[PDB]
């Protein structure tokens, strides 16, 4: 069937396609060329994957369709669901609700994951019998499988009972720390068979084993959902709506301590991740500012970043920069530059995007394919794939031929077809 | 604290006791001046009589100007407030730009209160009024104190206390068995749960049953408590823990800081003062450091004129690496480090230099010390002759790049094959502007 | 709940770490609205004079043929709010 | 003090957003929101897949006869 | 031990320094020459104390350095608290929660206060004896019984339900000073005339006793209430203003909430209920401020409730901000007629010796007469503010080397420690290619 | 009182044929500006046109802010005159056609008769019926009623604490109770009671007053769209919840139109049109100046002043289109220009008299012409406010009158702009910027 996840730019791409020695194959795990541009990227992840080093700033440079965004979407395959690895653009930043710092905050504070174990002792039963004497004092009766015990109530007891309308045949765990009370379910019987059922209302079976149980939880959090979280009564409401604003830098500052107590005391552990940003010269001369010294911090995630600007204007000044960065930032950061390709990768690229998408081509169309890929762009060739494969489909064919990609390449035009096009009609069209 | 930023290895600044710097102490290398004028700016700080006062680090960048900064951070200590910030956040959805730097700047003031918390906890075994044998009126019984036995751990002690408290006992329900404390400086009675040597397997009650106190019936200690002029004034401004409607209206809405006005921070002060005079708390001025200041606009700087003529103003360090670049906010208007000049006239300017290549290997030598990266001696020559070109922070950035690749190849030090190997990997700014303008057709705008 | 306050949470008692971290006196050094309103009410009584030049109540929705199931749902929720909510207006009646 | 307005719109109007039951899907198999400070990671990881009803064990307990009466208690 | 204000830049200004006769002495109360704007400032000041003339402006220009925020201080200093002195910066009406309008109207209205003056029945007295009798068990009528004592007099009163609970609540036994409202009912602990029980525990240590109060007990005393326009505006304009008196968050109040409170107050001046009493609105930097601003303020001068208004720039023919027009000390021509300028000129060698005089008497640092002359000599050729902030710095010096007295040596090693704003600049121009931009 | 800028200024000195009187109250010159300011009041009082807009055309210093001010005294204070400044309609609430509408509608005023229903007396009887309604016994000098009242009511009555015994007041329009205090007749029972006693009311139980209520079409506008009339927990909720102002749809205005026409109808209410003045008009942009011509062209609108003293310059929020008031010429063709022409010396000499009188001073012949001769140069503003500075002085030398060498002496002291302005040229490299 048709799964939310279909075939995109980048479903071809499952890694870096490394070695144990960070040495890149020709054509692995879905990357063709850009041998050193990924043995960079090796290095960059094996240094993620240790963890030691803070605020570490790379910048994959390069032409438009070298495989910057390839590479950053095979170091994101090739480190683990694990480790938090935030993927925002340029423009994302520019919010409504909150500062442009604050959202860089944010996207810092994604990219590091806190993985938190709680250890709880609860009592888990279905209830038999629930008497109150006159709301003062009662006793309750549980059971499992194996199992059955009576229990002495108090005041606040009694209350969570009656504010719950816990009643018999009900299946509840009470936590015995705090005594909160949770409804899993209710058991069913000969006497229950309703015609209709409440929204919330499910039938669980009677739990087995003993009464009294441990829960062990294990979850992983961002710094930025713990953040949200504290900051407000109902802040977990703001995880859902994004309604987050500004959070004060004290609240952030106590729960840095706050973790680093939990991890002290072993109850969280640590998990830097990556915040990629890509399309980066579209950021500010303030974004850029106040990531030179956000990577100074701690508690800052590594920074990968993506751009294709030459030479170019800074946004917000009207100074020229060698990538829209001050070379302040540019100074803090490593470049991994990635090369154009030859006609032999654009041809594996070809091959490797064809059989992701099950089209069969021949050896001559792919000759053609690539001509066309070189002469226009790689992405007009891709496109042209599926458009070979279409008009294929409708003539009844099974291969696709040189007639078709002719046929797709005089119906689509590339960006310098177009712009000849435009130029012979120039006075047509609006706004010169 | 266990992950290694940038300026992990700078501890204080390496000043001898008469105040000339080491060439090589406590981390930092080199600024021999910019380190003596830093141990003066420390002194100023530590004398705690001056306000407003204002220093500009201005330097070249990648020169120890936020390093300078954090080494003075480290000399002053954890005891005076130091507030870090970088002029890009005056520029909020939410509050105006001269609320933001008010805001910092009252986070700079701190103050440290110092007090005696005299309690008594104990399980109440004895509840015995003390009658008195003349009842006044003629009828009925009168009370003149009221014995309460409280035990704990290692003793049991009797208090007479005030009639008055039946009250309170009543109020609580306290009975015998229950464990309480009593606050002397407030005469009041809480009850914080029932004895656990009274409650069996049986029982469901979560808060309810509390172990035995130890140690001593009558527990006194010294509470230091350290909050700065802005807890106090945000605390005050959004108060949190009313029963009231407007409470419940700020627990709703969502949180959003406010202009807070000069009448409660005029009577924050007045507290504060008289907190001072009681001797109950003790002010301790820190440092508000402002690093990029340049990314500052005319109107933040115009406020900060006004903002460091007050009295109540801490120390600012600023920082800033332009030349004669064009302020924010102005239509091409030229200062020397972007700055004012009416501002520049109110700071005394720190000058950072450039670092010999000498200077250059240290740092890099003490740098990979604190990574945990052993270099040979052949490697730390490559790596400064890269740093002799390109930047020093590009050497320091090669380090664990280079270790990794080592470890890979299975060596416990660096060697210059794996730097060589890591230079050809990695491009500098130099070199990666040099090969955008070799290709500026082929690139995008 | 009171992060990053100089007023301490709820401590249980002297055995709590919480209970020998805060002081009285940053307790008294913030002030809640009811002490504020304490502290104003010579103000509240002698300066608040300003009424609106015309007051009304809010504008109506009429129907010939209303769903019968949304004046009972908004009666019940006025009423629910109202039972909740106007015990903690009661200090703001010299004001209004 | 003025009366206020009285505003009328036809009864139309008020039910055009309203759609019958068996003309609409059942939303709350997508509310995510609603079972924040409800449901446990307990119940949906541990319990739920364990103590999940069967077909089978809903029909023998339909079927069942009705339990015998709890025995009353006995100071033993 | 250190108060929350500290040596300032303006610290050592107590005021003016000028005489009967609003002739300014040479050096007095801290301010050191500027002797005709002093008295321009003094004249000011005389129209401010005689509060007849609403909607005034004056402009203090001058170059920088040159006295006009000190001149400001020490009129500040010299009107004294009983007189509002509202002084915000030219930046702090740029806000996101009110227009500019909005903004420099609370500002006006800031510097204007109203004091209502009233005469109440006060009982100030020791407490000998209190007795309280309370039904023991469901509703009823609480009976009591308060004894209150001066040095001479002791009257044994009977006392109502709602007074038995008000003492119930303040928690009043026999030796606490109390005082009693008896309108309003409010009770008021000021001390303790003796101490309590010893033989009662958990009582904690007894502070100081007060002496108990003399004459008759119940005495008439003047009680005074003053709150400015702003706070009566942002009180009225919503249920929730008093919180807003704390937190800001006022957005823009309603031009009917001020008319109302414009129309109640001039009713009070004309009843004798309430007297004015203006004050000064003080815009440091007032070139920040952009055309509509200043047109704002053209038209807000003209009102009876209006404060004194200073200005201070030190600005030459400069653009207008949010315009393209080039005027004087970058205020509108239309403004510039509405206004007096008093101009501030240099200082000499001697006034700047004294003017580091003083600065070194505030700061309790001892200098040689030879440290003045290179301190002088230094504030001459770079800066007076670069002078002073060497004062400390040599002080600082000075007492690092275990010495007593600033000497030639201490101010030269500051001078190589601290770079003004020349120096710097040349030695930037050494390395322009090092910094970033141009 | 306080003297501000325009205390002299009473009126226009007009006599009964129109003409202007050359020194009539408090107005020196400008006698065709006065008489044409005389047809505009003559216009206002009409109450026939609508959106009739004026626009006073001058350089700064002429009077234009005195002539409106003296319509606005030649009015009444029964007709409304809200001043707003052209930089008050860029707000951070609302859009700027709904500040310039809202002061339109705050122009129209209307004279409505109410009649209010008071009960007023001690309670003897405060019986709830079980939603509890309340059944209350009040007395006064003059008789005894028993009332039934609306929960609402009792619930007031309770957070005022009223028990038997209080003096209370009770309006029934709006069921605003307020407790006054414990009937005088019990303030002998206790010594110290905390309470505030009151005498018993000496009139009837139930009263009915008719009484006039000055309102305008703004605040009606604003009441009917910000309610807080209905004393429920929504009131109070949207109060506090929602305190910024809204733009306020048309339709509300036109059902605010037909109650008043309905009112009007009735023969309970009366409309006055009044003026609405805006005094930098070269501060409102295009999209305001664009807005106000169909604000202008409408029926209901009021009679709008407008003033400027720019000459042909830039609108504000073009980029360079130039303008001769700083209006674009759609909005002149829509106005009626009033000039105003500078002042004679004569003219400056008379005016400095007024103020000196206006402002308690006593000015000598040589004084006077000398003050005149200085306003001759600078400005008239700068002579007029050399004043009370010179009068300080002169009182500080004992004299109780204003000599040459005060007057000297005082601009020796103060600089003007073009003084200022001179210093500046001369100095331009020791200045900022
Ligand atoms: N080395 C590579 N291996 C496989 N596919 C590549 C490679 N380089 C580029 N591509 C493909 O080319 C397309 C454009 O490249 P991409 O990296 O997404 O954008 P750009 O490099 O222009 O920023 C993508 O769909 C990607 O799948
Ligand atoms: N004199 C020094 N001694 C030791 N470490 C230094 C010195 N100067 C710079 N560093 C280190 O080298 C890096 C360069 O950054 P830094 O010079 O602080 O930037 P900036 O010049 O913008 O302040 C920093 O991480 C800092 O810790
Ligand atoms: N005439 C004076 N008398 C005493 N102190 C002065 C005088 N002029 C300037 N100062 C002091 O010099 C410092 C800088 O002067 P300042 O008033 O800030 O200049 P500006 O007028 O440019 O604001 C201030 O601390 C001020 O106290
Ligand atoms: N004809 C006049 N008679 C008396 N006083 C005048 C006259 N014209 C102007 N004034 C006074 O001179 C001052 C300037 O008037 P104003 O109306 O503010 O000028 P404009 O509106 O042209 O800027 C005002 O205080 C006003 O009272
Ligand atoms: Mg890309
Ligand atoms: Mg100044």
């Amino acid at each position: 069937v048709t799964r939310i996840e279909r075939i995109g730019a980048h479903s071809h791409i499952r890694g870096l396609g490394l070695d144990d020695a960070l040495e890149p194959r020709q054509a692995s795990q879905g990357m063709v060329g850009q041998l050193a541009a990924r043995r960079a990227a090796g290095v960059v992840l094996e240094m993620i994957r240790e963890g030691k080093i803070a605020g570490r700033a790379v910048l994959i440079a390069g032409q438009p369709g070298t495989g910057k965004t390839a590479i950053a979407m095979g170091m994101a395959q090739a480190l683990g669901p694990d480790t938090p690895f935030t993927a925002i653009a340029g423009s994302e930043i520019f919010s409504l609700e909150m500062s442009k710092t604050e959202a860089l905050t944010q996207a810092f504070r994604r990219s590091i994951g806190v993985r938190i174990k709680e250890e709880t002792e609860i009592i888990e039963g279905e209830v038999v019998e629930i008497q109150i004497d006159r709301s003062k004092v009662g006793k309750l009766t549980l059971k499992t499988t194996e199992m059955e015990t009576i229990y002495d109530l108090g005041t606040k007891m009694i209350e969570s009972l009656t504010k719950d309308k816990v009643q018999a045949g009900d299946v509840i765990t009470i936590d015995k720390a705090t005594g909160k009370i949770s409804k899993l379910g209710r058991s069913f019987t000969r006497a229950r068979d309703y015609d209709a059922m409440g929204s919330q209302t499910k039938f669980v079976q009677c739990p087995d084993g003993e009464l009294q149980k441990r829960k062990e939880v294990v979850h992983t959090v961002s710094l930025h959902e713990i953040d949200v979280i504290n900051s407000r009564t109902q802040g977990f409401l703001a995880l859902f709506s994004g309604d987050t604003g500004e959070i004060k830098s004290e609240v952030r500052e106590q729960i840095n301590a706050k973790v680093a107590e939990w991890r002290e005391e072993g109850k969280a552990e640590i998990i830097p991740g990556v915040l990629f940003i890509d399309e980066v010269h579209m950021l500010d001369i303030e974004s850029f500012s106040f990531l030179n010294r956000a990577l100074e911090s701690d508690m800052a995630p590594v920074l990968i970043m993506a751009t294709n600007r030459g030479i170019t204007r800074i946004r917000g000044t009207s100074y020229q920069s060698p990538h829209g960065i001050p070379i302040d930032l540019l100074d803090r950061l490593l470049i991994v530059s990635t090369t154009p390709y030859s006609e032999k990768d654009t041809k594996q690229i070809l091959r490797i995007r064809c059989e992701e998408e099950d089209v069969e081509m021949s050896e001559d169309a792919y000759t053609v394919l690539t001509r066309i890929g070189l002469e226009t762009s790689l992405r007009y060739a891709i496109q042209l794939i599926t458009a070979a494969s279409l008009v294929c489909r409708k003539r009844k064919g099974t291969e696709v031929q040189v007639d078709d990609i002719k046929r797709v390449y005089s119906l689509f035009l590339d960006e310098s077809r177009s712009t000849q096009y435009m130029k012979e009609y120039q006075d047509a069209f609006l706004f010169n | 604290t266990q992950r290694i930023a940038s300026h992990s290895h700078v501890k204080g600044l390496g000043l001898d006791e008469s105040g000339l710097a080491k060439q090589a102490a406590s981390g930092l290398v080199g600024q021999e001046n910019a380190r003596e004028a830093c141990g003066v700016i420390v002194e100023l700080i530590k004398s705690k009589k001056m306000a407003g006062r204002a220093v500009l680090l201005a330097g070249p960048p990648g020169t120890g100007k936020t390093a300078l900064a954090l080494a003075i951070a480290q000399e002053l200590g954890s005891k005076v407030p130091f507030c870090p910030m970088v002029g890009s956040e005056v520029y909020s959805t939410e509050i105006k730009k001269t609320e933001v730097l008010m805001e910092n700047f009252r986070r700079a003031i701190g103050l440290r209160i110092k007090e005696t918390k005299e309690v008594y906890e104990g399980e109440v075994t004895e509840l015995t009024p003390c009658e008195t044998e003349n009842p006044m009126g003629g009828y009925g019984k009168t009370i003149s104190h009221v014995i309460i036995g409280l035990k704990t751990a290692k003793g049991t002690k009797q208090l007479k206390l005030d009639p008055s408290i039946f009250e309170s006992l009543q109020k609580e329900r306290v009975e015998a068995g229950d464990v309480i404390y009593i606050e002397a400086n407030s005469g009041a009675v809480k009850r914080q749960g029932r004895c656990d040597t009274y409650a069996t397997e049986f029982d469901l009650e979560a808060e309810e049953y509390v172990p035995l106190p130890k140690g001593d019936v009558h527990k006194k200690k010294e509470i230091i408590q350290d909050v700065t002029l802005h807890d106090l004034d945000v605390a005050n401004a959004r108060p949190q823990g009313g029963q009231d409607i407007l409470s419940m209206m700020g627990q709703l809405m969502k949180p959003k800081k406010t202009e807070i006005t000069d009448k409660l921070r005029g009577e924050i002060n007045k507290v504060v003062n008289k907190y001072i005079d009681q001797g109950i708390a003790e002010l301790v001025p820190g440092v508000l450091f402002v690093d990029e200041v340049h990314m500052l606009d005319i109107e933040c700087f115009t406020y900060l004129h006004r903002a460091l003529e007050s009295s109540i103003a801490p120390i600012v360090i600023f920082a800033s690496n332009r030349g004669n670049c064009v302020i924010r906010g102005t239509e091409d208007i030229t200062s020397p480090h972007g700055i004012p000049l009416d501002l520049l006239d109110r700071v005394m300017i720190i000058r950072t230099m450039l670092y010999t290549p000498q200077e250059m290997k240290q740092i890099i030598k003490i740098r990979a010390q604190t990574e945990g990266i052993n270099i040979s001696e052949e490697a730390l020559n490559h790596l400064g002759e890269i740093g002799t070109k390109t930047t020093l922070r590009y050497s320091v950035q090669l380090l664990t790049p280079a270790n990794l690749l080592a470890k890979i190849n299975g060596k416990d030090s660096i060697e210059k094959e794996h730097v060589e190997e890591i230079s050809e990997l990695f491009y500098d700014a130099k070199s990666s502007a040099k090969i955008l303008a070799d290709q500026q057709d082929k690139y995008m705008k | 709940q009171p992060v990053a306050s100089p007023i301490g949470p709820r401590s249980p008692g002297p055995s709590h770490p919480t209970f020998w971290t805060y002081t009285e006196a940053a307790h008294r050094a913030v002030l809640f609205p009811q002490q504020r309103l304490d502290q104003l009410s010579e103000i509240i009584e002698r300066f608040i004079f300003v009424m609106p030049p015309v007051e009304a109540p809010p504008p109506s929705l009429h129907a010939c043929h209303p769903p019968p199931w949304l004046a009972p749902r908004q009666a019940a929720f006025q009423e629910q709010l109202a039972s909740e909510l106007w015990p903690r207006a009661r200090p703001l009646h010299r004001i209004v | 003090i003025t009366p206020g307005i009285c505003f009328s719109t036809a009864s139309l109007v008020l039910r055009a957003t309203d759609v019958h039951p068996l003309q609409r899907i059942d939303m709350g198999r997508f509310d995510l929101i609603g079972l924040e400070g409800r449901v446990s990671r307990y119940e949906a990881d541990t319990f739920l897949p364990r103590h999940r009803l069967s077909r089978r064990v809903l029909l023998e307990v339909a079927t069942a006869p009705d339990p015998p009466p709890r025995p009353k208690p006995v100071k033993m």
